[PDB]
């Protein structure tokens, strides 16, 4: 079942958070790609061939304003806070809603790595330039994973991939590299759990295991 | 003199600079405005990465004109 479930997990979790796309082109491009080692199109709305869209940071942000209890910023912030009705939206999307909080927490880091590879440079980010709404969503994800605890992860850590993704001064911002790290750290937390293990396979998308 | 900075998102910034003011400076200025971190920020001028240290006036930048920025954050 889990080879057969592969494409309505993801498709499920996207659901919830491109709930308010209404035009629906954006969903539909997060779903699709998920088949793909890379592309070329990139939604960082900056001309460096890479197929650029100049409407696509305004849109996303517009997009993604609706699932914080704030309107955020034009930077990151680790005070950017995703609803808590979101959060059980999506653990919801996986049948979470009631597992235990190391399985709810787990889950999170997973999203959270993979916003992590949709901002990378493979996929709708370059090696200078990525989404920052994207990586806001990761970061704002971790918070969670903070308050609710993992087993393997610290809170240096924690602070340490946020730091990344919001750009901190001194922090390595490339998240290619964060999320092949946050992708070992999950591998590492599932090696001997196979109730994380299937988690992660519920989330991860196959082609970016 | 007044200077706009666009963002990537569709909000202009409105800025009061003096030419002599160093990109820094400007950069200070958007951080009282937006909260973004200096060290964050890029700003462009006619497709030219402008650089701390430099002034307005070094890149010939005038009343009116109008800069873009970029949140240094790599893919």
């Amino acid at each position: 079942e889990v080879l057969f479930q592969g494409p309505q997990n993801i498709s499920n979790l996207l659901d919830q958070i491109f709930q308010h796309d209404e035009q629906g082109a954006y969903r539909t491009l997060f779903k699709e790609v998920v088949r793909k080692k890379d592309t070329n199109r990139k939604l960082t709305g900056i001309k460096e061939p890479y197929s650029i869209d100049e409407t696509d940071p305004e849109k996303l942000k517009k997009i993604f304003l609706r699932l914080y209890i704030s309107p955020p910023k034009l930077y990151i912030s680790r005070n950017d806070r995703i609803s808590k009705e979101h959060i059980k939206q999506i653990l919801e999307a996986y049948g979470l809603q009631e597992a235990a909080p190391e399985e709810q927490s787990y889950a999170l880091l997973a999203i959270s790595a993979l916003f992590c590879k949709y901002s990378s440079s493979g996929i709708f980010g370059t090696e200078e330039n990525s989404p920052p709404e994207l990586r806001r969503y990761a970061c704002s994800l971790l918070s969670e994973v903070g308050d609710m605890r993992l087993e393997g992860v610290s809170q240096n850590e924690i602070v340490d991939y946020q730091n990344r993704l919001r750009g901190a001064k001194n922090a390595f911002t490339c998240t290619a590299v964060l999320f092949s790290t946050i992708q070992k750290k999950l591998q590492l937390l599932h090696k001997d759990q196979k109730n994380l293990k299937k988690i992660y396979d519920q989330i991860i998308p196959l082609v970016w295991q | 003199m007044q200077i706009f900075v666009k963002t990537l998102t569709g909000k202009t910034i409105t800025l009061e600079v003096e030419p002599s003011d160093t990109i820094e400076n400007v950069k200070a200025k958007i951080q009282d405005k937006e909260g973004i971190p200096p060290d964050q920020q890029r700003l462009i001028f006619a497709g030219k990465q402008l650089e701390d240290g430099r002034t307005l006036s070094d890149y010939n930048i005038q009343k009116e004109s109008t800069l873009h920025l970029v949140l240094r954050l790599r893919g």
